């Protein structure tokens, strides 16, 4: 019945010293039936990263939509879109469906290529923007994630430290959610480079 | 809500409480339910605040364009525009409106337009939840051709009773006097009308 | 160059709309019709050429009523006349429906005026081939009007158009000077019957039928009605008498 | 001159004429003759049906519009079909909605208005047909003449088509006579055939060449063709 | 009516030719020349900027070379404003295809679609055609490097080397004269510059009057890369090839 | 009624010319001279306020219009056509950009929008091209300062400096002599005044000349305080007085 | 080819003959009008000519009350003038409804000018053969005069004149202001401003006026109204007791 | 949510708390409920966040365009008329409840608009679940002829009544002052009475604590 509880999945983004991290589980189920352990919920357009939780068909559609829009943007602007701008694009694209919304919980993460400033933002299914300085959570285990983040988190963590934090927040939140888990991937983002790591976790 | 309009010797007076509720909470205690649609054509609003405001705003617009083309509209014409809007959109509106205006040839006139969109021309009219409590009182105390002072008294006493028994009515009593002399705004506070 | 008169909404080098002017020609080639404003109403009358004995007498009525208080008569292409009155009737019904009160003559005139003016704005339409005399009684008096193919119109004391408009205007101007106090409905009827008989000389070749109608606050209650029977014959005679 | 102002109906000539309309009228004159006349109890339509070859039929020229109304055509047959169909609908509407038979005078007004629209707008063309409408309503017998210009006139009798002027002068003469042929259809028809023969020249009205229609007091509009008109030749 | 002013942009001449297409091509023949040359390891696009000034900002300018996709680009000859209209819709069709199939659009599919849009203005709608001719340079995994051309008529064809705009007759003969199937991108780059150099209607062939681009598959990578040379980059390659 | 002009009014002639565009350009040529100069830290656009009567109040007519807070426009040709083009440009900057991305469009893109609108009047049914040439000057974070020209055909090009209208040929020549890639904004303003003087017949002061710049952010023209990231518009129209002050150093 | 003179497309000289011929139509009525600004009012004078004795003089006017605060005088044929008046009134009423405040004189002028610009660019629409002068005492701008023509052009004026003898009225007014050095009639009462207006009308046209030869509209804070024959007569008398 | 508006002698001030909730969970501890329609017309919004924001930006955009078209400063009554007609049309489906204030050429104004499109005027107003705690304070301390400083205090206290007594309100107090002859001043986080105490422990993990299966560099450059 509830579109945001059919497939399951979570996403969490965090800020750190000159860096940002965004992570997600890999599950895709059909209610109680696990279907795929390779359903990544993180995408990127240039240096901007987008995580999307919720109804899988919409997660796929939205990704295809934003790839489409950022591609045209780059062709006209002659530069890759920035985190701040993309966030507005996500917001207005969602509100455009105000009375027949996509059942998703988007999360944006990236570093502004010109100011080097770290950026993360969350959205509700109709575009309302939440521009947090610390962290953003989304998914069927968002309560668990808030609990994990509000405790584990602290400002200006170095990339290697933020990695341990973001991961422990993701992992332990997922293990308290029946619809999350089956694998996890974490993205560590810096001005110059981006590392992607797959975590080892319970498979039940 | 408690609103009424009364014709008298020199024209007509509109009156109303100033309460707007959202359940048992008083959202606004100094509301102005007396709205101008033309210089000497006003209305009393009851029902939905959003609907009556939207209706009034449209009527005012229609009468402004009417005036630009054919001069000052009759009170009957104003009541016809309200009627048209209320009848043709009866399924989506909750508006109980009393239209009152002063004409030099017709003097004061009162038209009441209840929920269905029907129109009724009367010597005076009462409406709103509070009105139920003063049908008897008003029917006994109303007289045609009263003086300005008498009419102000009739309305002040009637509404004070409506306000007394109806929890949906309250605040101050507002009145608007329409005569050849012009337009006059009156206001009466609790301390005065409560001890009548 | 030239060709400015081939399309309807085109301004010629001197700022004219030749198609409207050609429409006027259609009007001048038409039967004569008039209107006389009296002290509390208006009278309308028109010439009905009798093409032959085959035309049933009194049957092909030309004057038309709009709502219940407006009278309309026109000269030129008759079908264009009916077209304009149909619009007038819709215009009047729409006015009453929204405002309750029957439409004031001035207001009614601009409605016809705007509609006719509209037919001089595009080349996809042709201007109206008629001049119309209409009017009635409303909240504040009687009003007489005449509308040209250009959409132009004004309020009149007396008015005429068609074949014998000159004779008529001449006769009308006389009445204006000799009656600064105002003619009466009863008088205006007779006077009308005459002006038409006189103006009929510019077409004396064919026989005709007279038609009159009026709207008077005292004689008809402010409602438009046709002059029939005795009152009609009485005016016919008053005319036949002064035609000699 | 003319050539520059007759390319469409939305153009007035310098003298105030509408050539396309006038050319349409010319289609009527080219049409076969038909006559209409009435007394105070009946209305009759007599029409000369024209044939293409001697192997062809004589095209029908009379259409019934309702039990109390009908007409005769001269000109473009298709246009007559369009106009009569419209008249049939208007008669129908009056009956269904008001349980009232359409007044012949009202029908004339409707036709005038429908034709007028096709003379003031770009893209359309005037109707190229003439019509004679007869009917019996709440005010007795009626005869109407319809022209593509939109002009409709009520008459005691008339004729349209080629050499129509013959029958017309005859009727304008016989007037006082036929107008009193009340209570006797056969006489009215005979008078109708006498008016029409006044427009002959080529041949003489035969059995498969004559077409008659009548309506009146206790007679619903009916059409007689062939053998049925034999007793009038 | 309006018919009077209708040019009828979509009709046949007695010879079975389309007036407007023919006249649009005439228009294109006065446009700065654009050249396309396909090599075994890439494609070269070069065009001559029509009209220039000391004050024209060349660094921010682009009037002939446009990126449609990351794998397709076009050289323009004709009305720039018309070109941008088509380029924009082409950029959109490419993305629609990508979203639908999750594969970059094959070069011909995109060229055919754009040519179909053009053909439409040729058969219906009563509008003038686009005064534009395109040279498409792209790469896909079915046909590899491809070079196409489309003009106002909506017709398109594939080439090894081709030119559009002014002096194509001359330019074509020169290309047909020195082209060789086993050419290399660098050879093609040189051939293109030489060809323009001989057909230019201007004095000399300087960098400020040129736009240059290449679509290569950089060996040290494995993917396709489009390079739209910068003013200084053109100036360099211009001295190297022996034109200084 | 109903616009039945659904066919092009601009079409190709046997020679390949699009008559209506050429004629529109001719109208632009008769127009009053206007120009633009790009400096290293700003852009200036100016034109003459050719008052059509001394009774007319020249201020109530701005030839230099603000499109976005960092972009302004000026023109040469038919003023009425320019006026509606400005209304449309201000609107498209919102509907096609600000309402989507929450930020104003960069100069090149808005110019692209305007250009499209103009191109369409060259092909759509029943219309004539716009009889104007515009010069748009603006600034955006990733492109810096820029200056563009948009012609009746819809074509546009970037300039370091240029002029349009009546004495464009002469003015362009004069600009090529004084322009270099090291001009500061004040230098460009000065050069603008000198170039404009050659095109003006009568009075030449701050009441007959109209001039605006795209330069630093004017936090004083914002209208509010409290948001660090909002520093104010870069577009600023010079005052009559500011012009005169600079005319004395002419 | 020669049709570049029938519809609104450019001529080889970059001109629009239909707009030019429309300007020609504005003088068809052979009437002159002028407007001036007072200290806190705006006055508009316009010749009134009723040739036909069969006309009801009261129904012959070229001044219109667009809204409670805006007045408009038209120079051009009456049917196009009334078309313009109806549109302006509807525009004024809609503006109030949508934005919550009275449409300013200059804004209504820009709006009507834009509509005009459209007839200038779209072929199926013809320009209106009229020049519109709008007046009011704007709540933000004070006394205001804004005029629009068949070209879609519009601007504000200190004072202005329109019609066949427009030039003579204009130079007359120009001279007065070069002298006064101020941009308005420094008079406290509109009655005196009306008198000034009529006085210069007379001087410039070199003609005398009776009470039925003129038509006057006045705009003050929150109201625009036209004068009656008698209000005007009282004006004509006053000016007479000075000459 | 707690939002308020209070008129003072030479202007108007609006304030709001900064809590945003999804059910019983605090989704954002420092959202901004104060929106700018134009430089001197600001709006405080309650109800559906996406709606308050979207409606505020739409009308703000149209108001900017109207300003440019009329060459005049935007008027509060215009923002109010555009907002109410938009909200009325959607029959309450756009859950925007706003307190719109500002100064314009005609003076200083204070209004409220409900989702269904009805508007109200007053010297002091408040909307939201915290509405009652706030109004209690306002009904107790408001007086006519308040100074800018007194107004800021009243408004600020009214919001606190909500932060403390309404579970739907919390965190900080944002304020915006609009004075007749000056620039509007937006005071983001004017009050921050809810700073979290230092945690009892640091949860920084020793590097290597998390088990990793695979690792790789992500390509961003095209
Ligand atoms: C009176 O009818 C009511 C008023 O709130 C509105 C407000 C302003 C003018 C129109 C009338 N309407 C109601 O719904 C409300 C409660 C009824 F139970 C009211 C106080 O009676
Ligand atoms: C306040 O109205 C609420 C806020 O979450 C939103 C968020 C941002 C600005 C607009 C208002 N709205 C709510 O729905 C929520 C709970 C309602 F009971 C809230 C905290 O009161």
């Amino acid at each position: 019945s509830d579109p945001s509880s059919i497939n399951g999945g979570i996403v969490v983004a965090m800020t750190g010293k000159d860096c940002v991290a965004i992570a997600c589980d890999l599950r895709l189920g059909s209610q109680s039936l696990g279907v795929s352990n390779k359903f990544e919920k993180i995408f990127h357009y240039g240096h901007v990263f987008l995580g999307i939780t919720g109804l899988a068909t919409d997660v796929t559609t939205l990704n295809e939509m934003f790839r489409y829009k950022t591609n045209l943007y780059k062709l006209k602007e002659e530069r890759a879109i920035e985190p701040e701008t993309f966030t507005q694009l996500v917001s207005s694209s969602l509100y455009e469906r105000r009375f027949g919304p996509y059942f998703v919980g988007p999360v944006v993460a990236g570093i502004n290529s010109k100011s080097g400033k770290p950026f993360i933002a969350g959205f509700d299914l109709i575009g309302c923007i939440d521009e947090a300085k610390d962290f953003i959570v989304s998914g069927t285990a968002s309560d668990q994630l808030f609990g994990m983040c509000e405790s584990l988190y602290e400002p200006n963590l170095e990339p290697e430290d933020l990695f341990e934090t973001i991961s422990q927040a993701l992992l332990n939140a997922a293990d308290r959610d029946a619809l999350s888990g089956w694998g996890a991937v974490v993205y560590i983002i810096k001005k110059d480079e981006v590392v992607k790591r797959y975590l080892k976790m319970r498979q039940d | 809500t408690s609103i009424m309009a009364v014709t008298f010797k020199d024209g007509v007076i509109l009156g109303a409480d100033s309460r707007t509720t959202t359940g048992a909470y008083i959202a606004n205690r100094v509301t102005d339910k007396l709205t101008r649609v033309h210089d000497k054509i006003w209305c009393c609003r009851s029902g939905s605040a959003a609907d009556t405001q939207a209706i009034a705003d449209i009527v005012q617009y229609h009468l402004e364009l009417y005036t630009s083309q054919y001069g000052t509209p009759s009170t009957e014409t104003a009541a016809s525009v309200f009627k048209e809007l209320c009848y043709e959109n009866k399924d989506n509106l909750t508006a109980g409106i009393i239209v009152a205006g002063y004409d030099d040839k017709n003097k004061g006139e009162v038209y009441t337009i209840p929920l269905g969109g029907s129109v009724h021309k009367l010597p005076y009219a009462i409406a709103g939840s509070g009105s139920t409590f003063i049908y008897g009182y008003c029917d006994k105390n109303f007289r045609e051709n009263m003086s300005k002072e008498e009419t102000v008294d009739f309305i002040k006493h009637s509404l004070s009773q409506a306000i007394k028994w109806d929890g949906s009515s309250g605040g101050v009593i507002r009145m608007v006097v329409l005569t050849a002399a012009g337009v006059e705004r009156l206001i009466f506070y609790p301390d005065e009308y409560e001890q009548l | 160059g030239t060709g400015y008169d081939l399309s309807n909404s085109v301004f010629s080098p001197d700022g004219r709309n030749f198609q409207v002017e050609y429409a006027v020609k259609a009007v001048e080639n038409g039967t004569t019709s008039i209107g006389i404003k009296c002290n509390d109403g208006v009278v309308f009358a028109v010439e009905k050429l009798i093409t032959s004995k085959l035309l049933v007498p009194q049957k092909n009525v030309k004057i038309q009523v709009v709502d219940r208080h407006i009278g309309c008569v026109y000269s030129g292409l008759i079908p264009d006349g009916r077209h304009l009155v149909n619009r007038g009737r819709e215009e009047a019904a729409s006015f009453k429906k929204l405002y309750k009160t029957p439409i004031p003559i001035p207001a009614f005139a601009d409605r016809l005026g705007q509609y006719v003016q509209a037919h001089t704005l595009y080349n996809s339409v042709r201007p109206f081939g008629v001049s119309t005399i209409f009017g009635g009684v409303d909240k504040n008096g009687a009003h007489l009007y005449m509308l040209e193919p250009s959409g132009s119109y004004w309020g009149y004391k007396g008015a005429a158009t068609g074949k014998g408009r000159q004779s008529a205007k001449a006769e009308l101007e006389k009445l204006v000077d000799h009656h600064p106090e105002g003619l009466s409905a009863r008088e205006a009827v007779k006077q009308a019957a005459k002006i038409i008989y006189l103006a009929h000389e510019d077409n004396k070749e064919k026989d005709f039928e007279l038609e009159i109608s009026w709207c008077s606050l005292s004689e008809t209650n402010g409602l438009h009605k046709f002059v029939k029977g005795d009152l009609l014959q009485e005016a016919i005679d008053f005319a036949q008498k002064e035609i000699n | 001159f003319r050539n520059n102002y007759d390319g469409d109906t939305v153009t007035f000539s310098p003298t105030g004429r509408l050539f396309q309309v006038e050319y349409a009228l010319e289609a009527i004159k080219q049409g076969s003759v038909t006559v209409g006349l009435r007394s105070n109890t009946h209305a009759v339509l007599v029409a000369l049906k024209r044939n293409a070859d001697e192997l062809s039929s004589y095209q029908k020229k009379i259409i019934k519009c309702d039990e109390h109304m009908g007409l005769s055509l001269a000109g473009l047959a298709p246009d007559a079909r369009v106009l009569s169909n419209y008249l049939r609908q208007q008669c129908n509407y009056s009956s269904l909605v008001f349980n009232r038979k359409l007044a012949v005078e009202r029908a004339g007004h409707l036709l005038c208005d429908k034709a007028q629209k096709n003379t003031q707008s770009y893209g359309g063309r005037p109707y190229g047909v003439g019509l004679l409408i007869i009917g019996y309503d709440k005010s007795g017998a009626h005869l109407l003449e319809f022209q593509p210009s939109g002009n409709v006139t009520e008459l005691y009798g008339t004729a349209i088509g080629a050499r129509s002027q013959g029958a017309k002068t005859y009727l304008e003469r016989t007037l006082d006579t036929f107008i009193k042929i009340d209570g006797n259809p056969d006489e009215l028809i005979k008078a109708g055939v006498e008016a029409i023969s006044q427009s002959l020249r080529d041949e003489s009205l035969t059995v498969d060449n004559l077409s008659i229609a009548i309506v009146g007091k206790d007679t619903p509009f009916t059409i007689y063709d062939g053998e049925a008109v034999a007793k009038y030749i | 009516g309006s018919r009077r002013y209708d040019s009828r942009t979509t009709i046949f001449s007695p010879e079975g030719r389309l007036y407007q297409v023919e006249y649009a091509l005439e228009s294109i023949s006065h446009a700065g020349t654009a050249i396309g040359i396909m090599a075994s390891d890439g494609i070269v696009l070069a065009a001559e900027r029509k009209v220039t000034s000391t004050l024209l900002e060349q660094d921010t300018s682009t009037e002939k070379l446009y990126k449609l996709n990351d794998k397709i680009a076009v050289a323009v000859a004709g009305l720039t404003a018309d070109a941008e209209i088509l380029i924009n819709t082409a950029r959109i069709h490419a993305q629609n295809y990508l979203k639908t199939y999750n594969e970059d659009i094959p070069v011909e599919i995109l060229v055919r679609r754009l040519s179909d849009i053009k053909q439409g203005y040729t058969q219906h709608g009563g509008l003038r055609p686009f005064g534009v001719s395109f040279i498409y340079a792209g790469y896909d995994d079915r046909y590899g490097y491809q070079l196409y051309t489309s003009n106002p008529s909506g017709n398109y064809t594939g080439w090894k080397a081709i030119s559009v705009g002014a002096n194509t007759s001359a330019a074509q003969t020169l290309l047909q004269m020195d082209y060789k199937d086993d050419m290399k991108v660098d050879d093609a780059i040189e051939l293109a510059l030489k060809t323009l150099s001989k057909t230019t209607d201007s004095s000399a062939l300087t960098y400020d009057r040129l736009e240059f681009a290449t679509i290569r598959k950089g060996a040290n990578d494995g993917e396709v890369y489009q390079k739209i040379f910068k003013p200084q980059e053109i100036k360099d390659i211009l001295v190297k090839t022996g034109i200084t | 009624m109903t616009d039945r002009y659904s066919f092009s009014l601009t079409t190709f002639s046997p020679s390949g010319k699009l008559g209506q565009i050429d004629y529109a350009l001719t109208a632009v040529k008769q127009g009053v001279t206007s120009l633009g100069i790009k400096a290293t830290n700003g852009v200036v656009i100016a034109t003459e306020k050719k008052s059509s009567s001394p009774l007319a109040m020249s201020e109530t007519l701005s030839k230099v219009s603000l499109l976005t807070p960092d972009i302004g426009a000026v023109y040469s040709g038919m003023g009425p056509d320019y006026r509606v083009l400005v209304d449309k440009s201000r609107k498209v900057a919102h509907t096609s950009y600000k309402r989507i991305y929450g930020e104003y469009p960069p100069t090149k893109l808005l110019v692209s929008e305007v250009a499209k609108i103009m191109q369409e009047a060259t092909q759509s049914g029943g219309v004539r091209p716009f009889g104007v040439s515009l010069l748009i000057a603006g600034h955006d974070e990733f492109n810096g300062f820029s200056l563009y020209q948009v012609d009746p055909s819809g074509s546009y090009f970037p300039w370091k400096a240029t002029a349009i209208g009546k004495g464009s040929v002469a003015a362009k020549t004069f600009l090529e002599k004084r322009w270099n890639d090291e001009l500061e904004l004040e230098d460009a303003i000065h050069i603008a005044l000198l170039t404009l003087k050659e095109s003006v017949e009568g009075e030449f002061n701050g009441d007959t000349i109209e001039l605006a710049i795209i330069g630093d952010e004017n936090p004083d023209l914002l209208g509010y305080t409290g948001i660090p990231t909002d520093k104010g518009p870069r577009f600023r129209k010079l005052t009559s007085q500011e012009i005169n002050d600079r005319l004395e150093a002419l | 080819a020669g049709y570049d003179r029938h519809i609104t497309i450019f001529s080889p000289e970059g001109r629009l003959y239909q707009v030019e011929y429309a300007f020609k139509a504005t003088n068809q009525t052979n009437i002159n009008s002028l407007a001036v600004r007072g200290k806190d009012c705006t006055v508009v004078i316009s010749q009134k000519k009723v040739p036909d004795k069969l006309l009801d003089p009261t129904t012959v006017s070229y001044i219109f009350c667009i809204s409670r605060t805006i007045g408009m005088v038209v120079n051009g044929p009456i049917p196009d003038a009334r078309n313009a008046a109806l549109r302006a009134k509807a525009e004024a009423a809609e503006f109030r409804y949508k934005y919550g405040y009275d449409m300013p004189c200059d804004v209504l002028a820009k709006r009507m000018a834009n509509l005009s610009q459209i007839y200038t660019q779209r072929a199926y629409m013809r320009p209106l053969g009229v020049i519109l002068t709008f007046v009011s005492v704007d709540e933000e701008l004070g006394p205001s005069i804004y005029k629009t023509d068949p070209a879609g052009y519009y601007v504000g004026y200190k004072a202005t004149a329109t019609g066949p003898k427009q030039q003579e009225i204009t130079t007359n007014l120009e001279n007065h202001f070069k002298k006064s050095k101020i941009d308005h009639i420094n008079e406290e009462s509109w009655e005196k401003v009306v008198e000034f207006a009529i006085t210069h009308m007379i001087d410039a046209l070199g003609t005398e006026f009776s009470k039925n030869d003129l038509e006057v509209g006045v705009a003050t804070k929150d109201k625009f109204f036209t004068l009656s024959a008698e209000n005007i007569e009282e004006r004509l008398v006053a000016i007479a007791e000075q000459d | 949510t707690t939002i308020v508006g209070v008129k003072f002698n030479n202007g108007v001030v609006i304030a709001a708390d900064t809590r945003s909730t999804q059910g019983p969970i605090v989704a954002d501890k420092n959202c901004a409920k104060l929106h700018r329609i134009s430089p001197k017309i600001w709006c405080a919004g309650a109800g559906t966040a996406a709606d308050t924001e979207a409606v505020t930006q739409l009308i703000g955009s149209n108001i900017e365009l109207h300003s440019l078209y009329t060459s005049r400063e935007p008027r509060v009554v215009s923002a109010l008329q555009m907002l109410k007609q938009h909200l009325f049309k959607y029959q309450g489906h756009i859950g925007a409840y706003l307190i719109v204030a500002g100064v314009d050429p005609t003076g200083s104004h204070l209004f409220s608009i409900h989702a269904h499109g009805s508007t109200d005027v007053g010297y002091y107003l408040s909307l939201g679940s915290g509405s009652l705690a706030a109004m209690a304070v306002l009904e107790s301390h408001w007086k006519q002829d308040l100074t800018k400083e007194e107004a800021i205090k009243l408004a600020s206290d009214a919001i606190q009544a909500g932060i403390w007594n309404d579970l739907g309100s919390g965190s900080n107090v944002d304020v915006c002052v609009m004075e007749i002859g000056k620039d509007a001043e937006y005071l983001r986080n004017y009050l921050t009475p809810n700073v979290r105490e230092e945690k009892q422990k640091s949860y920084k993990f020793p590097r290597g604590t998390t088990a990793v299966l695979k690792e790789s560099i992500v390509n961003i450059c095209d």
